RNA sequence: UGGCUCAGCGUGUGCCUACCCUACGCCGGCAGGCGCGGGUAACCCGUUGAACCCCAUUCGUGAUGGGGAUCGGGGAUUGCAAUUAUUCCCCAUGAACGAGGAAUUCCCAGUAAGUGCGGGUCAUAAGCUUGCGUUGAUUAAGUCCCUGCCCUUUGUACACACCGCC
C-alpha cells in the first residue's frame, strides 16, 4: 500500500465492468465504487449520476456530503 | 400656557434618586398635574479593569472597578413658574438635573 | 533656546503627548472616559472618584 | 557595459532631468509619489541647494566635494545624481556615490546603521539541558 | 392561496428568480464580471458564469423582506470570514462596487428605487413579480 | 568531570566589575553542568548544596550579602 | 458529459518548458507553470472561452495554442492592468506577466541590481538574512545550522 | 409510534443481556424523534443510563478536537449511517446498533499501578467503553481515506454486531479480555 | 440566541401557549391531559432551562480553564 | 464557490489636547477617495443582517484546490518622517509540516473545546490581555498512590530549621 495514483476517464473494460457489476449490489456510493473499480471519485459521482439518469439505480439520500444509491428491487 | 416639559434625573445612588423622583412626582400629583411616571433608562456600568500592582511582579491579579449611572424621566404639563420652585426644594446632592421643554 | 528649535518636535499624537494628571508620568496611562491618570494613581484615587470594587 | 542606456521607466536620464515634479510623481512608485505629493520641507530644499552649489563649483572632470547630511530619509531625486553625499549612521558620515540607477531610494539604505554580526562562541548557559 | 415569498423555500426561490431575471435580457451586466474576485476576503471568482444574476436575485429578495438597505447594508450582508494566513480570522465586508452595480441594475428594471430616507426598496412592480415567482416555485415544489 | 571553581571564575571574569548576583551565577553554573556532565546519579538538591559550598567556601570569592565578587 | 474517454487523450502536455499533467482539471493543470496561479489561470481560461469542466488531456491542440497565445499577451485581450505580475518595470516601464524561466531571470536581475547598487535589501539578500524586517533572534534557523 | 428519524419503528428491538438491558435506553419510553436534546444528563450519577443510546452515540461522535460543538453534523452522520446499515442488511438499525454495543463491551478488565489484578466491569462502564470503541474505530477508519465517515460508522457497527474479529472495537475488546485473563 | 436556542425557545413557547390557551378558555381537565402528555416527553416543553453561561476570570481563557503554567 | 439564517457585553466628538462612531449617494476591481447627514447617545451607527453551524456545487487521498512560510513587482492610508519593509490591498512565489521522543499543563456543566465580537494599548495597529455571546460534549461523584495542605500521637544530635547537622 504505497499509492493509489490510478484513474480518470476509464477505458471500455472498466466501463462495461461498471455496467454489469455496479447496478445490482446493495450499497452504491461514490466511495465504494471508487475503491471498487479503480475510479478517481469525481468520475464516480459523474458515472453514478449518469446511471441514475438512465435509471439502472435508485437514489436514496442525496446529501451534499454523502449520496447513497441502491439497486432496483426485484419482484 | 400649558407647556410640556421633561425632567431628567441622573445619579450614582439608586435609593436617593428614587426618593427624589417619588417626592417630585407626589408633589406634582397633589398640584393637579398630569404626569407621566418615571421612565427608567437602562443603567450604564463603567468597567475599568486594571492590573492591581505598581510593578510587574506577581501572580497577575486584576482589580475590577465599576461605577453605575441611573436615569429617570418625568413629564409635566404646566408652566415653569411652579415646577422651578418644586424642584428647587428637592436637591439631595447626589442627583444632577436637566429641566427641558418638550420643544427643548 | 533658541525659540525656533527649543520645543520644536511636534508633541501631537503619541506617548510624548500625554501624561498623568497627578504625577506627570507617561506609562500605564488610563485615557478611558477622559481620566488621564496612570494606573497606580487611579488605584489610589478610585474610591473617592466613585469607582468601587463591587464584583 | 555593451549598452549605455539608463531608461528608468522607459525614459533615460536627460528628459528625466528636465521633467518637473508633477510627472515624475507619476513616474515613481507609490511611497515616493506620496512623499513628493505631500510637502517637501525646508531642510530637504537646503540639502538640494547645497548639492547644486557643490556640483556647479566642482572643476570639470572630477567628482564634487562631499556634502554631509543627517537627512537619511531624502528621496534620491534625478537632480541629485553624480553627487557626493555623506549620510549619517548615528556614529559616522558614510561616503555615498549617487549613481544614476538609485533614483527611487532613500539615502538611509546606502549607509548601514549596524555592523553585520559574525558570531563568537556560546558562552556559559547558552545551551541548557 | 396564497402564496408569497415568505412561505416558500428561499434557496430554489433565488434559483428561480435568477433564472427569470437572466431569461428576460434587460438586466444590465457590467464588463468586468469575470475578473471581480467578489469581496476581497475570498479568492477564486465564483464557479459560475452567471453569478451576477444570482447576486441580483438575492439582493432583490433581501430588499423585499427588509427594506431601506444601502451599499453598506449589502456589503455587511454578503460579508464573510477572512482566513488570514498564520494570523487568526476576522470578518470582512463585501465588495462595494458589485453591490452598487446590482442595485443600479435592479433600478434599471424599475423594480427598486431610492426611498424617502437613504437606501432602496422595492416598487409595487418588484414585489409583484417576486410574489409571482414565489407562486411559480411553490406550485412547482408541491406538485 | 565538571570543574566547579574554574567555571565560576570564568563566569565572574566575564561580568561587569567582576560582580554577579547569586541567582544569575547559579543559573549559568547549573546550565553548564547539565551541558557538560557524564554523571547522572546526582540530584537537584545535592547539586544545590554543592554549589553553595563552592561559592560560600572559597577564598577567591566574597559574598556581598546577595552577590558574589571576585577578590583580585 | 464525457461518456467513456476521448480516443486521443494526451496524458502529459509540454507547453513552454514544463510538463503539464493532463489528468488535472484545466485551470489547476496549467497552474504548474511559474508566473501563473489559480487566479490568473481562471481569468485566462475565461478569456479563452473554453469549458472549465473538462480536464487538460481532452483539450485539442488548437485550443491549447489559443490559451498560450492569450496567456503570453494578456493586455491585448483585455486582461485588466492591475492583474499582472511585472507591471511598471524598472528597466523598460512596460507592463507584462512574466510566466516562465524568464520569471526566474527577472527575479535574478532584480536581486543583482539591488546588490550592484549596494542597497540594504541587496546586502541582506547577499547574506542569508531576512529581508522584510523580521526578527532574526528566534526563528529562521531551519536553513541555518 | 415515535419512530426515530421518521422511520425505523422502535418497538421491535430486543436486548438479550439482562446486565445491559438495565443500562440501554432504546425502549418505548426513551423513544424520541431525534438524537438531540439539551438533556442535563451530567448533573448526577447514572443519569446517563437513561439518556437514549443514539444520543450517546452522537455525543461520542463529536470528538477529535476540531469537532467539539458540531452536533448537527454528527446527527446527520448518524442518520446517513443508519440508512446505509438498513440498506446493507435489511435489519432495523437500532437493533444492529444494540447488538454492536452488546458485542463490543468488555466483560473483564485489569487495573493497578504496582495492571496487577483483573477485576470485573460494571454494566455501565462497558456501555461507555463499547460506544467509545465503536466511535474510535469509525474515526480511525475514515481518517486519510476516500470513504466518508457515515459508511465507516456503518461498517463498524455491522462488523461489531455480527462479531468478526474485524472491527476495531471487538479486536480491542478481545485484547483487553486476553490481558485481563493473563493476570487473573 | 442562536439557531438551536431559537428552535428550543420556539417549541417551548408553542407548547406553553397551547396550555395557557386551553386553561383560560376551555375545561381544566383538557389542560391537565395536554400538560401531562407533554411532561412525560421532554419536560423542557413546559419548564425553562435555567443554565445560562459563566463569566471569564482573569487567569485563563475562560470560566474554568487556566493559562498554561511554566516551571523552568 | 454560491445561497440561507441567528447574538451578547460594550464604546463613540476629549482641561491642557489636534485625535470620535458612522448611516446614505457617487467614483474605483480592492485597499480607498469625494460629497452629504445623524449621534455628547434605550434617540444615530443599529433590528449591531458576527463567525462556526445549515443547504447546494467543485475537488478526490496526490505535500493535492491541504498548509501559507519566504521572496519579486505594483497601488493606497496614517504620519513631520515608513529605509532596518507601520498597517492594508492586488498579481505572482508556493518552504517545513503526513498528528509529534523523554517530559509536562489546564479542566468536571452551559464546564472543556470550537467560533467569532467589544474594550485596553491606539495618529497608524492585535498572533497579547481583559470581557461577551454562540455551538456544545467525553469521563467522574472517588481516593490518598504521586505532588502537596491541615489536625493528633511519636522520634530527633535540626532552630540560617533536611537545600539541616555531620
Ligand atoms: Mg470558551
Ligand atoms: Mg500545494
Ligand atoms: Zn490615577
Amino acid at each position: 500500500r504505497d499509492k493509489l495514483n490510478n484513474l480518470v476517464l476509464f477505458d471500455k473494460a472498466t466501463y462495461d465492468k461498471l455496467c454489469k457489476e455496479v447496478p445490482n449490489y446493495k450499497l452504491i456510493t461514490p466511495a465504494v465504487v471508487s475503491e471498487r473499480l479503480k475510479i478517481r471519485g469525481s468520475l464516480a459521482r459523474a458515472a453514478l449520476q449518469e446511471l441514475l439518469s438512465k435509471g439502472l439505480i435508485k437514489l436514496v439520500s442525496k446529501h451534499r456530503a454523502q449520496v447513497i444509491y441502491t439497486r432496483n428491487t426485484k419482484g | 400656557a400649558i407647556h410640556r416639559i421633561r425632567i431628567t434625573l441622573t445619579s450614582r445612588n439608586v435609593k436617593s434618586l428614587e426618593k427624589v423622583c417619588a417626592d417630585l412626582i407626589r408633589g406634582a400629583k397633589e398640584k393637579n398635574l398630569k404626569v407621566k411616571g418615571p421612565v427608567r433608562m437602562p443603567t450604564k456600568t463603567l468597567r475599568i479593569t486594571t492590573r492591581k500592582t505598581p510593578c510587574g511582579e506577581g501572580s497577575k491579579t486584576w482589580d475590577r472597578f465599576q461605577m453605575r449611572i441611573h436615569k429617570r424621566l418625568i413629564d409635566l404639563h404646566s408652566p415653569s413658574e411652579i415646577v422651578k420652585q418644586i424642584t428647587s426644594i428637592s436637591i439631595e446632592p447626589g442627583v444632577e438635573v436637566e429641566v427641558t421643554i418638550a420643544d427643548a | 533656546g533658541h525659540q525656533q528649535l527649543y520645543w520644536s518636535h511636534p508633541r501631537k499624537f503619541g506617548q510624548g503627548s500625554r501624561s498623568c494628571r497627578v504625577c506627570s508620568n507617561r506609562h500605564g496611562l488610563i485615557r478611558k472616559y477622559g481620566l488621564n491618570m496612570c494606573r497606580q494613581c487611579f488605584r489610589q484615587y478610585a474610591k473617592d472618584i466613585g469607582f468601587i470594587k463591587l464584583d | 557595459r555593451t549598452f549605455r542606456k539608463f531608461t528608468y521607466r522607459g525614459v533615460d536620464l536627460d528628459q528625466l532631468l528636465d521633467m518637473s515634479y508633477e510627472q515624475l510623481m507619476q513616474l515613481y512608485s507609490a511611497r515616493q509619489r506620496r512623499r513628493l505629493n505631500r510637502g517637501l520641507r525646508r531642510k530637504q530644499h537646503s540639502l538640494l541647494k547645497r548639492l547644486r552649489k557643490a556640483k556647479k563649483e566642482a572643476p570639470p572632470m572630477e567628482k564634487p566635494e562631499v556634502v554631509k547630511t543627517h537627512l537619511r530619509d531624502m528621496i534620491i531625486l534625478p537632480e541629485m545624481v553624480g553627487s557626493m553625499v555623506g549620510v549619517y549612521n548615528g556614529k559616522t558620515f558614510n561616503q555615498v556615490e549617487i549613481k544614476p540607477e538609485m533614483i527611487g531610494h532613500y539615502l538611509g539604505e546606502f549607509s548601514i546603521t549596524y555592523k553585520p554580526v559574525k558570531h563568537g562562541r556560546p558562552g556559559i548557559g547558552a545551551t541548557h539541558s | 392561496p396564497g402564496v408569497t415569498v415568505k412561505d416558500v423555500n428561499q434557496q430554489e426561490f433565488v434559483r428561480a428568480l435568477a433564472a427569470f431575471l437572466k431569461k428576460s435580457g434587460k438586466l444590465k451586466v457590467p464588463e468586468w464580471v469575470d475578473t471581480v474576485k467578489l469581496a476581497k476576503h475570498k479568492e477564486l471568482a465564483p464557479y459560475d458564469e452567471n453569478w451576477f444574476y444570482t447576486r441580483a436575485a438575492s439582493t432583490a429578495r433581501h430588499l423585499y423582506l427588509r427594506g431601506g438597505a444601502g451599499v453598506g447594508s449589502m456589503t455587511k450582508i454578503y460579508g464573510g470570514r477572512q482566513r488570514n494566513g498564520v494570523m487568526p480570522s476576522h470578518f470582512s465586508r463585501g465588495s462595494k462596487s458589485v453591490a452598487r452595480r446590482v442595485l443600479q441594475a435592479l433600478e434599471g428594471l424599475k423594480m427598486v428605487e431610492k426611498d424617502q430616507d437613504g437606501g432602496r426598496k422595492l416598487t409595487p412592480q418588484g414585489q409583484r413579480d417576486l410574489d409571482r415567482i414565489a407562486g411559480q416555485v411553490a406550485a412547482a415544489n408541491k406538485k | 568531570k565538571f570543574n566547579w571553581k574554574g567555571t565560576i571564575k570564568a563566569i565572574l571574569k566575564q561580568a561587569p566589575d567582576n560582580e554577579i548576583t547569586i541567582k544569575k551565577l547559579r543559573k549559568k553554573v547549573l546550565a553548564q553542568y547539565y551541558t557538560v556532565t557524564d554523571e547522572h546519579h546526582r540530584s537537584e538538591e545535592e547539586l544545590l548544596v554543592i554549589f553553595n559550598k563552592k561559592i560560600s567556601k572559597n577564598p577567591t570569592f566574597k559574598l556581598l550579602k546577595d552577590k558574589v565578587k571576585l577578590v583580585k | 458529459m464525457s461518456l467513456v474517454i476521448p480516443e486521443k487523450f494526451q496524458h502529459i502536455l509540454r507547453v513552454l518548458n514544463t510538463n503539464i499533467d493532463g489528468r488535472r482539471k484545466i485551470a489547476f493543470a496549467i497552474t504548474a507553470i511559474k508566473g501563473v496561479g489559480r487566479r490568473y489561470a481562471h481569468v485566462v481560461l475565461r478569456k479563452a472561452d473554453i469549458d472549465l469542466t473538462k480536464r487538460a488531456g481532452e483539450l485539442t491542440e488548437d485550443e491549447v495554442e489559443r490559451v498560450i497565445t492569450i496567456m503570453q499577451n494578456p493586455r491585448q485581450y483585455k486582461i485588466p492592468d492591475w492583474f499582472l505580475n511585472r507591471q511598471k518595470d524598472v528597466k523598460d516601464g512596460k507592463y507584462s506577466q512574466v510566466l516562465a524561466n524568464g520569471l526566474d531571470n527577472k527575479l535574478r536581475e532584480d536581486l543583482e541590481r539591488l546588490k550592484k547598487i549596494r542597497a540594504h535589501r541587496g546586502l541582506r539578500h547577499f547574506w542569508g538574512l531576512r529581508v522584510r524586517g523580521q526578527h532574526t533572534k528566534t526563528t529562521g534557523r531551519r536553513g541555518r545550522t | 409510534d415515535i419512530k426515530l428519524f421518521g422511520k425505523w419503528s422502535t418497538d421491535d428491538v430486543q436486548i438479550n443481556d439482562i446486565s445491559l438491558q438495565d443500562y440501554i435506553a432504546v425502549k418505548e419510553k426513551y423513544a424520541k424523534y431525534l438524537p438531540h436534546s439539551a438533556g442535563r444528563y451530567a448533573a448526577k450519577r447514572f443519569r446517563k443510563a437513561q439518556c437514549p443510546i443514539v444520543e450517546r452515540l452522537t455525543n461520542s461522535m463529536m470528538m477529535h478536537g476540531r469537532n467539539n460543538g458540531k452536533k448537527l453534523m454528527t446527527v446527520r452522520i448518524v442518520k446517513h449511517a443508519f440508512e446505509i446499515i438498513h440498506l446493507l442488511t435489511g435489519e432495523n438499525p437500532l437493533q444492529v446498533l444494540v447488538n454492536a454495543i452488546i458485542n463490543s463491551g468488555p466483560r473483564e478488565d485489569s487495573t493497578r499501578i504496582g495492571r496487577r489484578q483483573a477485576v470485573d466491569v460494571s454494566p455501565l462502564r462497558r456501555v461507555n467503553q463499547a460506544i467509545w470503541l465503536l466511535c474510535t474505530g469509525a474515526r480511525e477508519a475514515a481518517f486519510r481515506n476516500i470513504k466518508t465517515i457515515a459508511e465507516c460508522l456503518a461498517d463498524e457497527l455491522i462488523n461489531a454486531a455480527k462479531g468478526s474479529s474485524n472491527s476495531y472495537a471487538i479486536k480491542k475488546k478481545d485484547e483487553l479480555e486476553r490481558v485481563a485473563k493473563s493476570n487473573r | 440566541g442562536g439557531h438551536v436556542a431559537q428552535i428550543y425557545a420556539i417549541r417551548q413557547s408553542i407548547s406553553k401557549a397551547l396550555v395557557a390557551y386551553y386553561q383560560k378558555y376551555v375545561d381544566e381537565a383538557s389542560k391537565k391531559e395536554i400538560k401531562d402528555i407533554l411532561i412525560q416527553y421532554d419536560r423542557t416543553l413546559l419548564v425553562a432551562d435555567p443554565r445560562r453561561c459563566e463569566s471569564k476570570k482573569f487567569g485563563g481563557p475562560g470560566a474554568r480553564a487556566r493559562y498554561q503554567k511554566s516551571y523552568r
